[PDB]
RNA sequence: UAAGGUGAUAUGAACCGUUAUAACCGGCGAUUUCCGAAUGGGGAAACCCAGUGUGUUUCGACACACUAUCAUUAACUGAAUCCAUAGGUUAAUGAGGCGAACCGGGGGAACUGAAACAUCUAAGUACCCCGAGGAAAAGAAAUCAACCGAGAUUCCCCCAGUAGCGGCGAGCGAACGGGGAGCAGCCCAGAGCCUGAAUCAGUGUGUGUGUUAGUGGAAGCGUCUGGAAAGGCGCGCGAUACAGGGUGACAGCCCCGUACACAAAAAUGCACAUGCUGUGAGCUCGAUGAGUAGGGCGGGACACGUGGUAUCCUGUCUGAAUAUGGGGGGACCAUCCUCCAAGGCUAAAUACUCCUGACUGACCGAUAGUGAACCAGUACCGUGAGGGAAAGGCGAAAAGAAC
């Protein structure tokens, strides 16, 4: 069985865009943002007790992240550096009939 | 007109990676040399 | 092992405010330290309605060397040298001209 | 902190750490939906977590 | 490799010199063979790669005394 | 001989130099000024320089 | 150690702290994902898949530990085969990989020079490979000398571009002896008598001295120019401190320092002094390193190219004497001189600098100095090995331009 800090690990943010949000209001779905590395057993585990609701299931997805550019002033001088940003995974949880935040 | 660099990420690997190098020791020279210029590549490996 | 506290009243050595005093408000760490109404300088404040207003033309103190200051004594009424020394297990200030503590 | 931390038991330190786990867990929450002005407390929580495990690790011997 | 077991002769180099004086490089074998030693002692036979030097050295000395010295160096037979 | 109070004493002052009558040099005498010998200076340079 | 802090970017936000448990600095700990010798198996580095135990469980499952190979040792069991070996399993200990030069060893060029070129040179150099240490190697005369004597190795200066070697060409190039640095010699091949008999290594305490944070440090004002004074002028003061750096122009006395004098809970280096642990002392009798020295054949090393060729090493074939004996003294013999091979160990003087601290420079100053003063082994180029840049300066202060 899931310990109780791996759940209270495993659980980031929720995830807010018209696509969630359309989730939610059509087919009871909550998006959040999850460790990288958590299975969909631990994602559902951790929903069913820190949410307090009843899951049907969950879809994951991995996110790669971006290039992003912008400057940093090193002793009165603006260099241009570039890098990725860290990649993500979002979970699509369904909820049986509970209501969530 | 066909040019001579044909990519292919399983031939890139095999020949020129990481495990490639470790796998002799020539190969293993070669990445002494490279930690020694501190390249901020080893290998080809991606 | 400062020299230069808070609350110390200055009396500024050079710089187009020699005579003037002030006490000290923030000492920074690169060797700077603002005293109050002495570095006057005409800040161009740009407008920002997120946090501030149209900005106009404000007046701030601008740092100053701590080499620049010295720690008035007005007991003599002029600028004297601080050293350190100890009393009861505690270091403390002295005017260095009067060798009184601080 | 770490004083009268010494003085509780093993079995009290894993209590304390538990509820330090979920209110690390209740402020991300927060944080992430738009509230916790005081962004102060979650370095807070995370150094006395830190802190909670060091003093479990050293009463393990 | 091409060494004797007893005595550790092993191949070494040196010059082929011709009439002219030519000198090319070339190597010295040692006169390697495979024999099954009779050991007295444990009732059996031990094969060892040995010169002709190492097979004399081996009838003066005796099998078991330099089988003691191949023992002590680590030498396995 | 070498005293080391007045050695001491001089090392502030960049424009008097204390020597030991067998640390002279080409240089120096020619360097300063004036030149100062101790009597037994004196003999000591003649002895050195015969 | 502290009145300031939450590294740069950095403004801000939310906060922490002000004798003392904020921050910062040092000692000792804790944590230390994944890959990488990578070691449970595999693999296209940073990933895929397990087995066996222990424990937990809400029966969904979860947590932790161990499991590479080789070497050595031990236990168990165990083929042909009777005993037995080989083999197998399991334990314990060790190794493995990386790293700049210096060091020892195994292999080892060519260009070039010879005004061509083959002997010769370049050169036992470049390079490849193995192994080690803080140094390594060598080292205690089967050495020289010369009828007198020295007394182990190593390194420096001479001897000396000498004697010699040499298609006697190009070129190579000593020793003897002298001056210095440094300087201890020991053990086994064996028994008795005495017997831990100091010795040398290891460990534990004590002292001393360093190292790893720190503390105190001593003295200047007026006036002129000026945006600003540290400059000019005037009058003072410190100095075991006038090294250096900063501050609105050039400061001994404004600041940080400097001379000088102090400092350590803790961890450590080196010296000693002790406690214990193995060690062995001293004496008398002995013994005195054999497929070895030497030889024939082929090579190599010696300054020495086979030459009249001494000496050393040995791939191959042989092969002594063994202390009234043996080696050497530059073919060889005789005298007489000197030494004792075929077993080992051994500090210092010597070589080097990936790295740390301090200091110095008739060294550079942005096309220079490192390729790189700068977010450079980067951008970029190449399948790859690999190649490889260009790019410093507002101002004293952003006061960096409200409107």
């Amino acid at each position: 069985m899931i310990r109780e800090e791996r759940l209270l690990k495993v659980l980031r943010a929720p995830h807010v865009s018209e696509k969630a949000s359309t989730a939610m209001e059509k087919s009871n779905t909550i998006v959040l943002k999850v460790a990288k590395d958590a299975t969909k057993a631990e994602i559902k585990a951790a929903v069913q007790k820190l949410f307090e609701v009843e899951v049907e299931v969950v879809n994951t997805l991995v996110v790669k992240g971006k290039v992003r550019q912008m400057t940093v002033r090193s002793g009165g001088r603006v260099i241009r550096t570039s890098g990725r940003r860290s990649d993500w995974k979002k979970a699509y949880v369904t909820l049986k009939e509970g209501q969530n935040l | 007109m066909k040019r001579t660099f044909q990519p292919s990420v399983l031939k890139r690997n095999r020949s020129h990676g990481f495990r490639a190098r470790m796998a002799t020791k020539n190969g293993r020279q070669v990445l002494a040399r490279r930690r020694a210029k501190g390249r901020a590549r080893l290998t080809v490996s991606k | 092992a400062a020299k230069i506290r808070r609350d110390d009243e200055v009396i500024v050595l050079t710089g187009k405010d020699k005579g003037k005093r002030g006490k000290v408000k923030n000492v920074l760490s690169s060797g700077k330290v603002i005293v109050e109404g002495i570095n006057l300088v005409k800040k161009h404040q740009k407008p920002v309605p997120a946090l501030n207003q149209p900005g106009g033309i404000v007046e701030k103190e601008a740092a100053i060397q701590v080499s620049n200051v010295a720690i008035f004594n007005a007991a003599t009424g002029k600028a004297d040298r601080v050293g350190f020394r100890f009393e009861d297990g505690k270091k403390v200030r002295f005017f260095k001209s009067n060798s009184e503590t601080i | 902190k770490a004083k009268e931390l010494r003085e509780k038991s093993v079995e009290e330190l894993n209590t304390e750490l538990l509820n330090l786990l979920r209110e690390q867990f209740n402020l991300r929450m927060q944080a992430a939906s738009g509230q916790l002005q005081q962004s102060h407390l979650l370095k807070q929580v995370r150094r006395d977590v830190a802190r909670v495990k060091t003093l479990l690790n050293e009463k393990a011997g | 490799s091409r060494v004797c077991q007893v005595t550790g002769k092993r191949p070494v180099t040196g010059n082929n010199r011709s009439h002219a004086l030519n000198a090319t490089k070339r190597r010295f074998l040692p006169n390697l063979h495979s024999h099954r030693f009779w050991v007295e002692s444990e009732k059996r036979f031990v094969t060892l790669r040995v010169s002709a030097k190492g097979m004399r050295v081996i009838d003066k000395k005796g099998i078991d005394t330099v089988l003691a010295e191949l023992r002590a160096r680590g030498e396995k037979y | 001989e070498l005293d080391e109070n007045l050695f001491l004493a001089a090392r502030n002052l960049h424009k008097v130099d204390v020597r030991d009558a067998t640390g002279i040099d080409p240089v120096s005498l020619i360097a300063f000024d004036k030149v100062v010998m101790t009597a037994d200076a004196v003999k000591q340079v003649e002895e050195m320089l015969a």
